[PDB]
Formats: structure tokens, C-alpha cells, sequence
């Protein structure tokens, strides 16, 4: 008996997302920066 | 009977084959997060781990035996399952 | 169940050998119900030879016995040795069986090989039963899956934890903590475990139960092993250790009490190092040990065993639930000071819940309260709380003057 593989609970839009959040908050960019801070600040589905 | 456990199935002889409100629980209130602050130190594939399942989502509180005599249900003998989401493990 | 017979179909072919062309259903009715009426006396006449004359056989000379009984002329040819043949017939319409008897030379019986002689009825004694059972003289009766390799490490391991000795049980142990390779064996040793620890309730043993958590705190110092995903089948097993009521086979001298703070400890460890946001192992711990201690009609075992995993957690868990029920310490005073049954179990558990509850808030009413503390314990419940307060700062006045 083998349990069934488990799959992460965010998609890979999320998770995509979550990289591309990431990797523009670490300011390499200026206004790459102020938009990922807005999406940080407004996005509705950024619990879980 | 024979899977793992076989020792302890063989020694019993069986053979057939206000402060419950949900702040206080919240680890700001319960961890001493003081010792954390640092003074002077000195994807198509997941990007992240993915976790146990029946950790963070089965009521494993369920197999807690709370009353020896009054016990609320009737557990059962327990299969050996082999996750394969571990690492570490050939199959 | 019913009355059987011989079929009356049967009794239409025995009249056409007499020639008899056309006989009516209600005579051949008659003549089956007399015809197997016969047979069931001479049936049961042959069983009387049977019996009388001890064979348990019925052979045909019994029934030859009993035709003689009943007047009957004697039935010829049926003592020598034969069977039972039969010889099916297809035909075109007419379905039968017959003998197909076969025939003999004459000189090939004249000259056949004689049998031998018969011997004489002769008399034999022996001893069947000598003042007892009988002797052995021949005229009685006579009277996924684990390599071998693994699976034998898995065997000398966990049966060197069941109490043999206790050196070898040490060096198990040190095993279990010490070896870099022990991955593949951890589903077995989790179900090992947990199996273990569930069938302390057909066998209240507290010294396997030691056992077995001394097997877990071994596990848990392995660096090479991570235990995160089987981590929900040893969080119930030590659980089942803490709040169970219990945990000993004679319940006034075994102490419990210590595999209660073992295995308190154990689980403040094993929240430690696993607890993450997504786990909520340890607001979930908090929350069974709260509900739990809060509710009445739980036993003073289980009330200390929530007590002391809540007092092993933290500073921060004792300040925020153990400290707005310490007005439960008059309820439990209630029954240790004054109680009608003296003689009865309740009052050592009730003074080591007490003794455990004043040991770790001691520590609490150092942190929050004035250095002074006059007259703390007559406003603690019982003044008694107070006193071990005061024992506490004057211990912290010690460890600071060691510092």
C-alpha cells in the first residue's frame, strides 16, 4: 500500500507568482519593487 | 497480525490471520519570541516542501486514548501505508 | 423428512417382464407402497444380526439371516465375492442398465491357484491399561518489504526494547539515536510504537510504556532522520502517555507520575522542533490540554498530565492558562485537607497535582509580582501557593549570587 502522492496547496500561478513577488521585492528594480509592493498590499488572495 | 507491531500481537495472543477562546492559542500569546530578536549576532515543479498531509489536516487528536475503560470509539490494527511524497525512502 | 418408496415408474418395467401390457397408476401405486414396506423390515431385521452379532459391517449374510426369518425362500448367489457393476444402455428411446454377465471355462476353475488355509480361532492376553495409561506394546494404538539485512536489525532492535536487560536495551537505544542509515525502518518503527503504546489498554504495563517513550526521545536525537512526516503517529502515542488515566496495573504505588513528565517533556520537544504554521502542532496540543484541564469530571491523573505538558510548553502558556484557574487549587483543597474518605486514591494524586502546580508557578510569581511579596501567599489560594513563591525568588536570589 502506497499512500497517494500529495500535491503543494498553491497552483503554479501562485507559486510563480509568489517567485515573481519575491524576486521583485528584493529590489533590483525600482518600480518593479513599488508594483510588487502593491500587489502585496491590495491582492485579495494573498492569504494561504 | 504479521506486518510491523507482529512482536506486540504475538505477546497479547490474537491470531486470526474563556481560556478555550482561540487567542490564546495564537503562538504571539504562547512562544517567547523575545529570545528570537538578534543582539550583537555573531515552478513546475514545487519550490517548496510540501507537507504532511494527516499532520495538518487529519484529527490525529482522535487516536489520543483519553480513558483506558470509557474509550469513545473502537480503534483498529493499523496497515502499513509507505508514503512515497518521503524522500530518503528507496520506493 | 418424508415417507420414501420406490418409484411407481419402476414397478411399470417389472410388469412388462410379466407381460402385462397396460397397468393403471393407482395399481402401481399399490404395489410400491407393499414392495418398500418389505424392504424397510428386512432392512431392519439385517441390523439385528448386525448388532447382536457385533460387525457393524452389514454383510449379505445378514439379510440371508433375516429372508430366513421371515419365511422367505433364501436369495441365490450373493456370497461370493463381488461388487456392484452396472451397464449403461442408450438406445433409441429406451434408457436401461443390465449386468453383462461374462463367462468362464470350466477348466480354469479346476485349475485355479487354492487360497490358503484358515487358521483356528486361538486366545492372546495383554495389558491395555497398567494402573493407568497404557503401555507402548505393539497391540496398542501408537500414542517495500525490508532486506533481510534491515529486517534483522529491525528484530534485534525492538526486541532488545521489551525488557530482557537493560544493557542491552542502552546500546539499543544509542542505536536508534546514533546511526546515520535508519530511514526505510522508520515507518516500522512508528508503527512499532504507536501499536505499542495502543495496547497498554488490554495491559496497563508502565514499564513498557518507559520503554517505548525512551524509544521515541531516542528517535528524536537522530541529526540524519526527519521524523516530519511521521510525526502525526508518535504525537498521539506520547499524548496517549500524558492524558490517560491509567498508565499503572496497581495505581497506589506505580508512579505514573514520571512517565507523565517524560513524556510531558517529550512533547514539549517534539512542538520545539516541528511546530510550523502549517502544522499548528502546537496551538492543537494547547488547545487538547486546555480542554482538557478546564472541564470537570476529569480524573486528578489526566488533570496532571494536562498540567504538566501545559507547564513544560513555556513562561508564556502558564502565564496565560494556568494562572486565571489557580481558584481551582481551593476545589482541590477542598478534598485533601478536609475529606470525608481519607483512605481513598484521590488524595495523592490530588497533593502531587498540587505540589506539581506550585512547583512551576513559583517561576510565574517571581516574574509578576513586587520583590517584597509580605503577605503574596495569604492572597494566593491556600497561602500555600505563596510560600512556594517565596522559596522560588529566594532560589533566584541563589542562582544570581552564583552567576
Amino acid at each position: 500500500r502506497l499512500k497517494p502522492r500529495s500535491i503543494h496547496e498553491l497552483s503554479v500561478e501562485q507559486q510563480l507568482y509568489y517567485k515573481e513577488i519575491t524576486e521583485a521585492c528584493v529590489g533590483s528594480c525600482e518600480a518593479k519593487r513599488a508594483e510588487a509592493l502593491q500587489s502585496i498590499a491590495t491582492d485579495p488572495g494573498l492569504y494561504q | 497480525r504479521y506486518g510491523p507491531a507482529r512482536l506486540w500481537y504475538d505477546m497479547l495472543g490474537v491470531p486470526e490471520d474563556d481560556l478555550l477562546a482561540d487567542e490564546n492559542f495564537l503562538m504571539v500569546t504562547q512562544l517567547h519570541w523575545e529570545d528570537d530578536i538578534i543582539w550583537d549576532g555573531e515552478p513546475w515543479y514545487s519550490i517548496f516542501p510540501i507537507d504532511n498531509e494527516d499532520l495538518v489536516y487529519g484529527r490525529w487528536e482522535d487516536n489520543i486514548i483519553w480513558d483506558a475503560q470509557a474509550m469513545p470509539r473502537l480503534l483498529e490494527p493499523p496497515v502499513l501505508t509507505l508514503d512515497p511524497n518521503d524522500e530518503n525512502l528507496i520506493l | 423428512l418424508s415417507n420414501t418408496v420406490l418409484p411407481s415408474e419402476s414397478m411399470k418395467v417389472v410388469a412388462e417382464s410379466m407381460g402385462i401390457a397396460q397397468i393403471q397408476e393407482e395399481t402401481c401405486q399399490l404395489l410400491t407402497d407393499e414392495v418398500s414396506y418389505r424392504i424397510k423390515e428386512i432392512a431392519q431385521d439385517a441390523l439385528k444380526f448386525m448388532h447382536m452379532g457385533k460387525r457393524q459391517k452389514l454383510t449379505t449374510s445378514d439379510i440371508d439371516y433375516a429372508l430366513k426369518l421371515k419365511n422367505v425362500e433364501p436369495l441365490y448367489g450373493f456370497h461370493a465375492q463381488e461388487f456392484i457393476p452396472f451397464r449403461f444402455a442408450s438406445g433409441g428411446g429406451r434408457e436401461l442398465y443390465f449386468y453383462e454377465e461374462k463367462e468362464v471355462d470350466l477348466s480354469d476353475i479346476i485349475n485355479t491357484p487354492l487360497p490358503r488355509v484358515p487358521l483356528d480361532v486361538c486366545l492372546k492376553a495383554h495389558w491395555l491399561s497398567i494402573e493407568g495409561c497404557q503401555p507402548a506394546i505393539p497391540e496398542n494404538p501408537p500414542p517495500h518489504e525490508l532486506s533481510v539485512e534491515q529486517q534483522l536489525y529491525y528484530k534485534e532492535i525492538t526486541e532488545a526494547c521489551v525488557g530482557s536487560c537493560e544493557a542491552k536495551r542502552a546500546e539499543a537505544l544509542q542505536s536508534i539515536a546514533t546511526d546515520p542509515g535508519l530511514y526505510q525502518m522508520l515507518p516500522r518503527f512508528s508503527t512499532f510504537i504507536s501499536e505499542g503504546v495502543r495496547v497498554n489498554v488490554v495491559q496497563n504495563n508502565l514499564a513498557l510504556l518507559i520503554y517505548l517513550m525512551r524509544m521515541v526521545k531516542a528517535l528524536m536525537d537522530n541529526p540524519t532522520l526527519y521524523l516530519e512526516k511521521y510525526v502525526h503517529e508518535l504525537i498521539p502515542a506520547v499524548m496517549t502517555c500524558i492524558v490517560s488515566r491509567q498508565l499503572c496495573l496497581r495505581p497506589d504505588v506505580d508512579n505514573h507520575w514520571a512517565l507523565r513528565d517524560f513524556a510531558a517533556r517529550l512533547v514539549a520537544q517534539i512542538c520545539k522542533h516541528f511546530s510550523t504554521t502549517t502544522n499548528n502542532i502546537q496551538s492543537r496540543i494547547t488547545k487538547t490540554f486546555t480542554k482538557s484541564w478546564v472541564d470537570e469530571k476529569t480524573p486528578w491523573t489526566t488533570r496532571y498530565g494536562s498540567i504538566a505538558g501545559l507547564a513544560e510548553l513555556g513562561h508564556d502558556v502558564i502565564k496565560t492558562l494556568i494562572l486565571p484557574r489557580l481558584q481551582q487549587e481551593g476545589e482541590r483543597i477542598r478534598s485533601v485537607l478536609d475529606g470525608p474518605v481519607l483512605s481513598n486514591i484521590d488524595r495523592i494524586g490530588a497533593d502531587h497535582v498540587q505540589s506539581l502546580l506550585l512547583k512551576h508557578c513559583a517561576p510565574v510569581l517571581a516574574k509578576l509580582r513586587p520583590p517584597p511579596d509580605n503577605q503574596d501567599a495569604y492572597r494566593a489560594e491556600f497561602g500555600s501557593l505563596g510560600p512556594l513563591l517565596c522559596s522560588q525568588v529566594v532560589k533566584a536570589r541563589a542562582q544570581a549570587a552564583l552567576q
